[PDB]
């Protein structure tokens, strides 16, 4: 139960990257955010960071005066921005904090992830996050994917494979300011049931 | 800042002309003929007058879209939220449209119309299925609406008026 989502996350991670490797076998071509498998990959990587967060890190709202008259789809809004800042160079933090259209901590987390993929740095960041275990304790319950020693070894090995692709994902879209369903369902925070 | 222009684009049958008629007159109608070329109406809302260019969405009119989007205050991209078969084409035409340099920076409001239909996709499902997060060069937003039963027409208008 507290870890039921972990196999689901791992399958989507592996499956989406294998899909990307087979499609980008021209291999002189960049993966963009117009590619559905790249976005599925991003959703699975977001689910890694969402899984097992303490409830205090799940917001009812993302921020901004964005009208809630629509969005009759209310979704929880996980946020972990200071965890990411702790392992990031000030010049990346500064660029992320000054994005014209990204203006919520939700958006900054999701922008950070796509920027890290473009830079080829996801394994680098995870090694640091896994080295700063005390800070992880402040965001994650003991059953969380990121606090599971074995699954951490799986994830590092999976992330190493990402440098076989060249990413140019969009990390600056206003769309990043609020979550959608797929990362939340994959993480177990919302039911897989709700996907359709 | 009290006059503005919008262009409505998107695939045939998505509800663009219906949306214009509902904004201008409140008339919904179940029977419609596809728009040949373009349509236009001028509406006033408060102290804002809005000229709305309603372009045909059938394949042979889609080359018109880039031209009629040049210089406008905002672009409305209409989707039939209940027609999953058309999603691939609708997404392809959207990203193709927003690739054109002359349209750089123009705000875009994606509308998932026909929310009144059973198992219509909602705005968050459309955000994902349309790969909207690729669009990073402009203000961009996605609402679920229904021209038939008037859901979210209010805020749709309020969002567009913000760019007068
Ligand atoms: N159920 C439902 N049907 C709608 C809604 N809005 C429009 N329609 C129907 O969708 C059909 C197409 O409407 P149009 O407004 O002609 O679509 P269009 O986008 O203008 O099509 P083109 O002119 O070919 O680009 C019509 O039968 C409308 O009655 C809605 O909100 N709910
Ligand atoms: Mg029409």
């Amino acid at each position: 139960d507290p870890q039921a989502a972990i196999p689901v996350i791992k399958k989507k991670l592996v499956g989406s990257v294998k899909a990307l490797q087979k499609q980008y076998v021209s291999l002189d071509t960049v993966v963009t955010s117009e590619d559905g498998d790249a976005n599925t990959m991003c959703s699975a990587l977001e689910a890694v960071f969402i899984h097992g967060l303490h409830a205090k890190h799940i917001r009812a709202e993302a921020g901004g005066k964005r009208k809630k008259s629509a969005h009759q789809k209310p979704l929880p809004q996980p946020v972990f921005w200071p965890l990411l800042k702790a392992v990031t160079h000030k010049h990346i933090i500064s660029e992320l904090e000054h994005l014209t259209f990204v203006n919520t901590d939700v958006g900054r987390c999701r922008a950070w992830l796509r920027l890290a993929l473009n830079d080829g740095l996801m394994e680098c960041y995870l090694k640091l996050l896994l080295q700063e275990q005390a800070r992880l304790h402040e965001y994650y319950q003991p059953t969380a994917l990121l606090r599971d020693a074995e699954e951490g070894e799986f994830l590092l090995s999976f992330l190493q494979g990402l440098t076989s692709l060249s990413f140019e994902l969009s990390y600056k879209s206003a769309i990043l300011n609020e979550w959608t369903l797929t990362p939340l369902a994959l993480s177990g925070l919302c039911p897989l049931s709700e996907l359709d | 800042k009290e006059e503005m222009e919008l262009t409505l684009v998107g695939l045939q049958y998505s509800g663009k002309t219906t949306f214009v008629n509902v904004i201008a007159s409140g008339q919904f109608s179940e029977d419609m003929i596809p728009t040949v070329g373009f349509n236009m109406r001028k509406v006033t809302k408060g102290n804002v007058t809005i000229k709305i260019w309603d372009i045909g969405g059938l394949p042979r009119f889609r080359s018109m879209w880039e031209r009629y989007c040049r210089g406008v205050n905002a672009i409305v991209y209409m989707i039939d939220a209940a027609d999953r078969e058309k999603i691939e084409a609708s997404r392809n035409e959207l990203h193709n449209l927003l690739d054109k340099p002359q349209l750089q920076g123009i705000p875009v409001l994606v509308l998932g119309n026909k929310r009144d239909l059973p198992n219509a996709l909602d705005e968050k499902q459309l955000i994902e299925k349309m790969n909207l997060s690729a669009i990073q060069d402009r203000e961009i937003c996605c609402y679920s609406i229904s021209c038939k039963e008037k859901d979210n027409i209010d805020i749709t208008l309020q969002w567009l008026i913000q760019h007068s």
